[PDB]
């Protein structure tokens, strides 16, 4: 399987933050994607996440968000900025492994709060 | 050999669905997001889903929930699409394109496309002529029955006035019931339907027009017996209304033939206005080698033109050869045979 | 004089919805063969009636089981279970017992507002087709009507074959495409640079956006290639020669027509003349449009005059010149003999 | 079973809004609890509600929040007031049916988010 | 001779988490009878040592399996696999083998922070008991020191029985108890006012709290009984006297006592009279507290002098007088003679 | 008949767990959140969880979670707790008690109560004596062996100095090997262990005291057969400091008793300071009808007591009377014998 951990509560001072989700697998070297997103209902996709054995940490932006790619040893972290008063929503994490097939995802990870 | 090998040429009525085959191979089938696009010919290229064995989630279009329906096979690397309730505007060359690994925003590698036509499963009721026409004139419709076996149906004629709802107006009854013809009693004596059972096609004449006529008129079919159906048409626009305008239909002349081993010939539409005639060709059987001329205005201020054409000067007194004019804004039709001058 | 009270008169719900509409009778539809010549029928808006209910509690085939029939006497009740797009539009129902027949007022029937689908994208693409020639530089726009913020896709397609990614960003060059196909642009609306336009470019080119679902880029930039006839050989014209009718004598006036044929290219010289006194202020040219096929044009040129003055003269010729022609052809007739 | 449906956004303007919980169950006369907390580790109990068949809504707090007992037909209402800025935080609702055991739960009721 | 290097010297880590510590040795531990005379101790903190690991790779039976030893020459391992609040505390390590033996220095191990259990409630309740008339109204304190708006329990516990509950609110009347039991509190300090004390009220009272867990009312009030003796009837005493001994005597000091025993009550009267000489000077009183059983109390009187005025007279006594003594009582003696 | 069966006089060892049973009955068993309730003598009740089949997740109480175990079966109505790993100071009474429906706030209807009482599983290795003591002089300490085979133990005496470690000091072999004698050597000629194998007692005598004596002491059993124990002592507090606090212990004399059915006799404890002395009768077995008077002032600034008893004047010759006065502050033991004047 996989599991996550992230923080109860983080409130963005000065639209400043930082947000990890603990990841539970094994070193490096292998293929994944490791999503965010706000809302239960999947309203926004936030920022994704990926690596080659080679290529460094690709990062980009689905609704313009501002992502910086960010990754340690089984961890992840996501450098988020430009903050507003109404997004101001709850934010989850996702996995999926792709090797070997199927596929045994997490149960909802329960997630984090930000101001 | 990266590539996606599509299924063959599949044709079928409207309404039915349609089930597909895209082929993966020269790279993992169990990852980059398979999708399908149709072409729709008259304009570009279309979307309807993407898929993965790990969000099988709902994410499609608005209007292709539903009716559109992908799956895939890890084990013969196959995806299969599968467009259900086909209407006549679903006609289009689809394709399965691949997306890059892990994203959806760059289309991979394109399937070769697949020969997807669909058209009238029968020619339904399909009405004629109609347009401007003052009231208390005449005019006559038409009907043209295909697709199915007309002689033996009920055929009615039901209106509908704009915004309001359906007004039946007349039934005339199969061959077996004497022809049967039943009136409203808004037309009575007014009206009379008609048909051809020889020519698969129903007639309905308007005399005596008055501004409630104004309605579209839809044709009707109706069967009871053990293997029942009530068919509509298409509807043509009636209206109603003093519009002056002026105008006079074509009077139309023969271009006599003469010989040369290849001979010609024409019709001669003169003095007619306004704009357009349209001049088809031994009712529609003699398209090739016809050029009908561009409109001409002449100084009367009224408009001209000629259309003529090339065919063996041996089959002249064969093959008999008429010319058909229908100036609709004038309201008048005009045939006419061109045969070499008896000298 | 049976009229029909749909009841009620309009009606919507979400998609799984159920519903219900009732057909109430003033006189008896059962006829004085036991049978009731009730029918429920669907407009859909913009579109001409298509039945749903032959009798009563009897369905069309190929209608889906989710409509459904019911009722006798003067009481007849229609239900639907899941209302779907193509379930919207107004219902009537209609006698068919005793004349002269009925329909119902009409029961309008849409949807309410499914999830807020906030409407999808537009993709703008100018134009629908250009004539640019071999070599030109030609840069087509891409404009969108929301923010997105980099997620185009350049597809050069060619009417016939699958389609080609050009470009897999605003402006990247995908591999398997040469270095001259660049693209460019500062904000909201990208651009794409073909530097050199060469023959395997004739295509229909597109753009496509990538940032939320729904997904259509669906336009279509058909680059057709230039050239008035020079890709299309010389042709010399068929030229044919036509007297008045007889009919038209008899009427006063009296047409004469030079009718060329099957030439290229569009240049084309004609002068009736008329007993060899050349004639001029009389005669229309009419020239159609280059062939889909041959690429050649065909031209008449139509002379006209009295009755009178006709009846003066016996020589009516055309002399006909062209490029495709080696000397000028002279195609004339005499009046009134063959 | 039992399902629950919630706001997923309720701004309380002024240190007042109106939390209500979509039950599903017949109309009423059977005995319950229709639990409020504030956080998936059980951080707080906010609220709980019950009435008997003659008894009303009786209605009481557990660490001090305010409440107010409101019940409908097969629906539920929590007249919260007196907030703060630190204790924003997600909110979930719980059910607990008693006649017949055992008790099949529901799933973590999605919940509602508060400002 | 041979120290024991235990390493390291400390450690913790979160309960479930495990642990390693090693007993490194100056020489080897084996003995000339091929035996390692090694050891693992754990001292709780503020407790005696308890022993766990008999040679090397032996556990005392009692001994949970989370423990385990390990090692051999002079290598010697320990390790646990979840520490609870029963292992935390300091481990040594001791060889057994070479005279003189020898422990480690001390690993002290406490556990690192778990839940923030935020200490649950603290509930103080006065008096630990007091003594109120019957009748008197009595009024019970009941405080905390945080913020509970209404959770308070009075619970009736008599010395012996089960707890009963008085009141189930901070004061509403539990049903069963009579309307007497009635409560007050104004703010954060609740109270209950006991009207009328009577005699099934002899109890030891109990104030529960119940806003957040863990809870523990657990102070007692016990409410005990007021009178000295008045339940507790007549007893005239039981009155001894007795010389000194010849031992005393040979040492220049003489004491005599007056023991009286086993009398209610407390008042009483003693009066030494030397050769019928009533003396007054001498004499102290110690008297017992009321008995556990009989609720009687028990004095003495020590008369005292020296030898050398005690060799002057002949005759001691104490006139004992008492309420239960119909008459006074003179027990006496003559000195020397017996 | 609303109430809660309770299980019975149960006792045990300590260590060991208990399985205690709460039949309910009378109302909705399947409710009313179950709790425990134990009654440690010395302070009021106790609290450890509340059960409910629902909510088995975990709500109890600090040092509880993994000890208690509650459990319930709705078929008989039954609730048993189950507390583990028994220490000394868990004996309490323990009860069953009931809240009321759905909330816990309230406590309904107690259990009757249970037995349950712990206590010395073996009497462990007891120490005596010990306090205050300049340097220097001597000391002797003791150690009461109980519970278990003492007489074929090896005996030890381990000190541990204040926050220092653990320091072995000597070590008594049993009876088999010549009741061998080993030091260690900062106590050599110094110290020496002893023991009585017929008073299950271990001895140890502490001469030439000097500051690095300072220790608690520990005595110590150890077995290495097959059933092999180490066994601790309790401890006793040993410190060497140099307060004068001049005092002197009790001279003792003997109230003589004769005749009258009933009897008397006492000890004097005269002229000793500071307070208190201890006086115990029979070295242990003389309580019933003794009464020792409370500690009186004297004019010259010491203090004296006097200790009686009554006994029948019936067994005076044939009954054996003693005394014994103990007071440590001058670490003075004193004991007399009682027997009538011969006169
Ligand atoms: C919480 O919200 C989610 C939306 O993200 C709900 O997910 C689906 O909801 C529809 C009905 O609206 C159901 O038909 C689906 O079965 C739901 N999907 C899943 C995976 O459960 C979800 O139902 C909501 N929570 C609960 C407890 O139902
Ligand atoms: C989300 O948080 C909850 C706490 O409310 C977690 O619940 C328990 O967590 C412990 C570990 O801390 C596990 O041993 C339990 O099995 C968890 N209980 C349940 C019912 O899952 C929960 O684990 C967290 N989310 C996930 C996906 O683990
Ligand atoms: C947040 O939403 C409100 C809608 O009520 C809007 O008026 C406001 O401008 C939004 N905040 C910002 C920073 O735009
Ligand atoms: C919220 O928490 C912060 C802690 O950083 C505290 O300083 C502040 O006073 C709190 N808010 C209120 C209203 O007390």
């Amino acid at each position: 399987k996989i599991l996550v951990k992230q923080s109860p509560m983080l409130v963005a001072y000065d639209n400043a933050v930082n947000l990890s989700c603990k990841y539970s697998y094994n070193l490096f070297s292998r293929e994944f994607r490791a999503s965010l997103h706000k809302g239960l209902d999947s309203a926004v996709e936030v920022c994704v996440v990926y690596g080659n054995y080679s290529q460094q940490l690709q990062v980009y932006s689905k609704t313009g968000f501002n992502c910086d790619g960010k990754l340690g040893n089984e961890s992840v972290t996501f450098y988020l900025q430009n903050l507003y008063v109404n997004q101001t929503d709850i934010y989850f994490c996702k996995i999926e492994v792709m090797y070997p097939p199927p596929y045994l995802d997490n149960e909802k990870s329960n997630g984090t709060i930000i101001h | 050999q990266v590539q996606l090998v599509q299924s063959g040429a599949e044709v079928v009525k409207p309404g039915a669905s349609v089930k597909v085959s895209c082929k993966a191979s020269g790279y993992t089938f169990t990852s980059y997001y398979i999708h399908w696009v149709r072409q729709a010919p008259g304009q570009g290229l279309e979307w309807i889903g993407s898929i993965y064995p790990g969000n099988v989630n709902t994410n499609y279009a608005q209007k292709f929930q539903g009716r559109a329906t992908l799956t895939v096979d890890t084990s013969i690397s196959t995806a299969y699409m599968e467009l259900s309730r086909l209407r006549s505007d679903d006609t289009a060359v689809y394709y399965c394109t691949r997306s890059h690994y892990g994203l959806d925003w760059n289309f991979d590698v394109w399937g070769k496309g697949t020969t997807v036509t669909v058209s009238s499963s029968q020619v339904q009721l399909v009405e004629s002529g109609g347009g401007v026409v003052q009231p208390g004139r005449s005019l006559r419709l038409s009907c043209a029955a295909s697709g199915f076996t007309f002689t033996k149906a009920w055929m009615h004629w039901v209106r509908q006035a704009p915004g309001k709802q359906l007004e039946w107006v007349a039934q005339i009854k199969d061959k077996s019931n004497s022809y049967a013809t039943y009136y409203a009693d808004s037309v009575k004596g007014r009206f009379t339907i008609s048909r051809d059972d020889s020519k698969n096609t129903l007639y309905l004449q308007m005399n005596s027009l008055r501004a409630e006529d104004t309605a579209v008129y839809y044709c009707r079919g109706v069967y009871y017996a053990l293997s029942p159906f009530d068919y509509w048409g298409q509807g043509t626009l009636v209206t109603v209304s003093s519009r002056t305008a002026s105008t006079k239909g074509p009077s139309v002349f023969p271009l006599a033939p003469s010989s040369k081993g290849t001979a010609a010939l024409g019709c001669l539409v003169k003095d007619y206005f306004p704009e357009p005639v349209t001049v088809s060709w031994n009712s529609g059987a003699l398209t090739s080698g016809v050029h009908t001329f561009p409109a001409v205005l002449q100084s009367s201020g009224l408009y001209s033109l000629s259309s003529v054409v090339t065919v063996p000067s041996s089959s002249l007194g064969t093959q008999t050869y008429i010319c058909n004019v229908n100036h609709k804004p004038s309201n008048t039709k005009v045939d006419k045979k061109v045969e070499p001058k008896s000298c | 004089d049976i009229v029909m009270t749909q009841t009620p008169l309009s009606l919507s719900v979400t998609p799984g919805q159920p519903a219900s509409i009732s057909c109430k009778s003033s006189q008896s539809l059962v006829h004085n063969n036991a049978n009731t010549y009730l029918s429920w029928y669907l407009q859909k808006p913009g579109q001409s009636p298509q039945s749903l209910i032959y009798k009563v509690s009897n369905r069309f085939s190929g209608v889906p089981d989710r409509f459904s029939g019911s009722g006798s006497g003067t009481d007849f009740t229609l239900k639907i279970s899941r209302v779907e797009a193509e379930d919207v539009g107004v219902y009537y129902c209609g006698q068919g017992t005793q004349y002269p027949f009925t329909f119902g007022s009409g029961t309008k029937v849409e949807i309410k507002g499914q999830p807020k689908a906030a409407p999808d994208i537009q993709m703008t693409q100018s134009p629908s087709s250009l004539s640019a020639s071999v070599g030109d530089r030609v840069t087509i726009t891409c404009q969108a009507s929301q923010n997105i913020y980099v997620w185009l896709n350049w597809y050069q397609q060619k009417p016939g074959k699958a389609p080609k990614l050009l470009i897999y960003k605003a402006s990247n060059l995908h591999t398997g495409v040469p270095s001259r196909f660049s693209g460019s642009g500062s904000g909201t609306d990208f651009t794409l640079t073909i530097s050199s336009l060469q023959p395997e470019d004739i295509a229909t080119y597109y753009c496509q956006q990538g940032q939320t679902y729904p997904y259509t880029f669906g336009q279509g930039t058909k680059l057709e290639i230039k050239t008035k006839g020079p890709s299309r050989t010389v042709a010399a014209p068929s030229v044919f020669i036509f007297p008045p009718s007889d009919e038209q004598l008899k009427s006063g006036t009296a047409s004469v027509v030079c009718l060329l044929n099957n030439f290229y290219p569009r240049e084309a010289k004609v002068q009736w003349k008329v007993d060899n006194a050349l004639q001029s202020g009389n005669s229309q040219e009419s020239v159609t449009e280059q062939d889909s096929k041959d690429s050649t044009y065909s031209l008449s040129s139509t002379l006209t005059l009295s009755k009178a003055d006709y009846e003066k003269h016996k020589v009516y010729a055309c002399e006909v010149t062209h490029q495709g022609l080696s000397s000028p052809v002279t195609k004339s007739f005499n009046r009134g003999e063959c």
